[PDB]
């Protein structure tokens, strides 16, 4: 037909019965809207909600990784200014335009290069929400309670080192002087939480 | 999608055509003329035949390496001719 | 080993007195050689500007 | 009281405060000496010293020490902080191969052009274009274009920026390295 | 479905057929503007590198 | 009256897997170099520069 | 506009959008292009006559030299030259670096039967195939590779030991005989004004409160060594410089400022060595409690 399959006359076609019930999620998210914008939930680009994501948290660091415009950024020509200001500092009494011509020379190759990179990353961009992004779809994998699976693991060996019993205990945190301020008869050293 | 070839047949038509990039381009240049017989299959074959005649490793491939070399030599020389 | 040779005094508390001289034994990679296996992004991107510039 | 060295209010300046340790030469530091640099001749000590301090940052050692030196933190939210830390590392490499896995493409395309000019002007002129002497007749040429690659080649002095410590007012983070706000 | 190294949804490659770049070329090819090309010899197979651990 | 060199200096990117140089092609072939004896695009054009 | 702020200037139509192109910047003197092109192709001729290819070549003139080609030395030749160049090249241009290292090497280089061992004998030696492997350097090694004193520091009986540490909210400089003995007081960004009662705690660990006090305390510091080195004997008259060596405490904002305030004393203070001391909490005694934990 005229258009997607996934999308009626009204809006994002209703499959699961949340939205025959919470029909608002049909048609909206974010203030980046349009009634095309549907069935493709990401807006455009340079828009509001365009971020493409992975593992669900949204790419926003575009720019930092070909080093256009980062703390971290991508230099050029370094040997070139470097040198042309030891030339200035060095004496007033010879000047030199022998250094600035090459310098300038380097600046103006700079330009296309950079229009280049920049150019090859909105491939990216692109070629990244075709092939990788899941489109804000899968669960965060980015902070440690979204691993607490694999955290429940361990916690599950140290109690079954303990004879199965002590769950999410640790050791008691003791002394700074710990083990040279105590007489004998007392522990001086933290042990297992079952040998308490 | 996998390879036919078991990994000895991959380190032995490798290392042929790495030390002849001619005996590689030979019948795929541009795209894969599959009609034709090929010089890597070619030399395999003479390879296994050395090898079962007790060659060994070495020597197997500098002569098979040879044989299609020698070969080219006549086509070229009546090329010139 | 750190700890013993730390309490038998062959070694400091703090600090890399072989610094320099281990330099060898770690690659260190240059910057005008490529790997193809880096999580380095600033590497790559350099080597496309080379190229493309070339 | 008695403090660590790494504490705030370790070397004091008062009536009553005294340094502890044998100060010079030889001394408190002795084997406690993080880093040791010999300054070459002729060499400022302000390449030495942003040399080092680079050093320690992109390590996130400055980090580490800036942090646990400032205040307690008790082990479940220094384990949260470091797991959080090691696992947005997971994240951001998974992303950086997969830029990485782009740009080999790019490249790829790009030697590939290059391929193109070649059957367009012939290899030799390619060539020619790129920096060969063809010129180069007697050695003499050949030593002016040397030396012209030797200059460039011998490498500057890197200057390298270090991020400036930001003193916020109760200090949630003594790593502050920037104004953004962060979850502690 | 994941990729294992960077999540992909598809295992990368370059090219992967034979006649792909002389289907591509094709009227190039009739022409013979291709005969000593070497854009379409030395990258016709290759493929991406292996970034992996 | 009055009035180059890359950005880079680098050794030449890895050959990718299933990538060659083809056969019989001198990658490094400069003007000083000798005229090869037959017609080929290549031939010809370095010929003609 | 109204109490608000005015927009930057990218934000207005263009100044100058009514005007056509042709106009910005006009284009006249075109008078003078004739005049210029014929002046330069008078030129060109001349530059003819100060220097002064359809030669006939006959294709049957040259057959010796194609008989000389049809001889099997010549293509024994031709094979022995392409089986060479077929060893696939990784090289895939001219490429300006590796010229340069390979020609670099043709300067330093200008400047420059018994039996086969079998796979037995190589089969009964269990160290070869662990030399053949090994990373260990085999033959006289050289032994400031090994020895541990070796990159370190090499003091003297006369050096000062300049202490820099960089607090967060203060920094601070002091100097040190080798013996230990303390020679001027501890200057101090608080006890040199500088502080308080001021523009801020957020500026009061600053850079250049650290070079204020490093600047001040130098100043301070050449005359009483001079006096301390006046009193044992040691005259230390002129072209003479203090040894130092500098110790820097930090991580925090008022160190870059302090060692940039010695090194513009690099006509009076030669540096040494530059070593840092800076404590690292492996753990130990709480540090004081901070707002959240
Ligand atoms: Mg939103
Ligand atoms: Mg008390
Ligand atoms: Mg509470």
């Amino acid at each position: 037909r005229q258009h997607d399959s996934g999308v009626n006359q009204y809006g994002l076609k209703p499959t699961n019965a949340y939205d025959y019930i919470n029909p608002t999620n049909l048609i909206n998210f974010g203030r980046g809207t349009t009634f095309d914008n549907l069935g493709v939930r990401r807006a455009g680009r340079g828009e509001i909600d365009s971020s493409p994501s992975h593992s669900g948290s949204p790419v926003f660091t575009q720019a930092k990784l070909i080093g256009l415009s980062g703390e971290e950024q991508l230099t050029m020509c370094q040997s070139e200014t470097m040198a042309l200001r030891l030339c200035m500092a060095k004496a007033g009494k010879e000047t030199c335009e022998r250094e600035s011509r090459a310098l300038d020379s380097c600046l103006g190759r700079v330009g296309h290069l950079r229009r280049a990179m920049s150019e090859a990353c909105w491939e990216f961009n692109d070629w990244f929400i075709q092939n990788v992004s899941d489109n804000h779809t899968k669960p965060f994998q980015h902070r440690p309670h979204d691993w607490r699976h694999f955290y429940a693991q361990e916690k599950l060996v140290r109690e079954r080192q303990q004879n199965g019993h002590a769950y999410g205990r640790r050791p008691k945190q003791f002394s700074f002087g710990a083990r040279y301020v105590k007489t004998d008869g007392y522990g001086k050293r933290p042990r297992l939480p079952y040998n308490k | 999608d996998t390879s036919t070839l078991s990994p000895e047949r991959v380190a032995l038509r490798d290392e042929l055509a790495r030390k002849s990039r001619l005996v590689a381009s030979e019948g795929m240049r541009y795209y894969n003329i599959f009609w034709v017989r090929k010089p890597l299959d070619t030399m395999e074959k003479e390879y296994y035949e050395l090898k079962r005649r007790g060659v060994d490793h070495g020597e197997a491939i500098r002569k098979v390496l040879q044989g299609f070399y020698s070969g080219l030599a006549v086509k070229k020389r009546v090329a010139a001719i | 080993a750190k700890a013993q040779a730390i309490r038998i005094g062959l070694y400091p508390r703090f600090g890399n007195p072989f610094w320099f001289r281990s330099q060898k034994f770690r690659p260190k990679a240059y910057q005008e050689n490529y790997d193809p296996t880096t999580y380095s992004t600033k590497r790559t991107v350099e080597h496309f500007a080379y190229n493309w510039v070339q | 009281g008695g403090y660590m060295m790494y504490h705030r209010k370790a070397m004091g300046t008062m009536k009553y405060s005294k340094w502890k340790g044998a100060h010079g030469g030889i001394s408190h530091f002795y084997g406690r000496t993080p880093m040791v640099e010999e300054v070459r001749p002729n060499e400022p000590i302000t390449l030495v010293d942003r040399r080092i301090m680079h050093y320690v940052h992109h390590s996130r050692l400055r980090h580490f020490q800036l942090f646990r030196s400032y205040q307690e933190k008790s082990n479940s939210t220094e384990c949260k902080l470091r797991e959080g830390e090691m696992l947005r590392r997971r994240w951001h490499r998974r992303l950086q191969k997969s830029f990485i896995a782009f740009m080999q493409f790019k490249t790829m395309k790009v030697l590939e052009d290059q391929a193109r000019l070649v059957n367009t002007y012939g290899q030799a002129a390619v060539n020619a274009a790129l920096g060969d002497p063809w010129n180069a007749t007697d050695n003499v040429a050949r030593e002016r274009k040397s030396a012209a690659v030797r200059r460039q080649v011998r490498a500057l002095p890197m200057v390298n920026v270090v991020p400036k410590h930001v003193a916020t007012m109760k200090q949630i983070h003594n790593d502050r390295f920037n104004y953004r706000w962060r979850v502690n | 479905r994941e990729g294992w190294l960077f999540g992909q949804q598809v295992q990368l490659h370059y090219h992967r057929f034979p006649d792909e770049q002389l289907i591509t070329n094709l009227s190039r090819w009739r022409t013979g503007e291709t005969v000593g090309d070497i854009a379409m010899q030395q990258f016709r197979n290759a493929q991406p590198f292996d970034i992996e651990d | 009256m009055p009035l180059h060199g890359n950005l880079f200096y680098f050794r030449e990117y890895p050959m990718y897997p299933g990538e060659y140089v083809p056969a019989e092609h001198n990658t490094l072939s400069s003007l000083r170099d000798e005229l090869r004896l037959d017609l080929t695009a290549q031939s010809l054009k370095e010929a003609w520069m | 506009r109204r109490g608000k702020p005015r927009p930057r200037a990218g934000m207005f139509p263009d100044k100058y959008r009514r005007v056509p192109m042709l106009l910005k910047p006009q284009q006249g003197g075109q008078q003078y292009f004739n005049h210029f092109l014929i002046r330069s192709t008078n030129d060109r001729l001349t530059q003819q006559d100060v220097d002064n290819f359809i030669s006939p070549q006959l294709p049957q003139m040259d057959w010796r030299n194609m008989s000389a080609r049809s001889s099997e030395e010549s293509i024994r030749e031709e094979m022995r030259q392409l089986a060479e160049n077929d060893v696939m090249q990784h090289q895939r241009v001219f490429n300006e670096r590796m010229w340069y290292e390979k020609e670099e090497e043709h300067r330093m280089k200008a400047r420059s039967p018994p039996r086969v061992l079998g796979g037995d004998y190589f089969k009964t030696r269990f160290g070869y195939s662990l030399v053949k492997n090994s990373e260990m350097t085999q033959g006289p090694v050289d032994y400031s590779q090994l020895d541990m004193w070796g990159e370190m520091p090499r003091y003297t009986s006369d050096m000062v030991f300049l202490y820099l540490v960089s607090r967060r909210r203060n920094t601070y400089a002091v100097a040190y005989t080798y013996e230990g003995k303390r020679i001027l007081n501890t200057y101090t960004a608080g006890n040199r004004g500088l502080k308080g009662g001021d523009r801020g705690f957020r500026s009061e660990g600053s850079t250049d409160n650290g070079h204020q006090v490093t600047s001040m305390y130098l100043n301070d510091l050449l005359p009483k060594l001079r006096e301390m080195r006046a009193s044992e004997g040691r005259p230390m008259g002129r072209g003479e410089k203090v040894e130092l060596v500098v110790r820097v405490m930090g991580f925090y904002n008022g160190r870059q400022g302090a060692v940039r305030a010695v090194q513009d004393r690099a006509n009076e203070f030669h540096v040494r060595y530059f070593e840092d001391i800076t404590p690292f909490p492996l753990n130990g005694p709480k540090m004081p409690r901070g707002v959240f934990k």
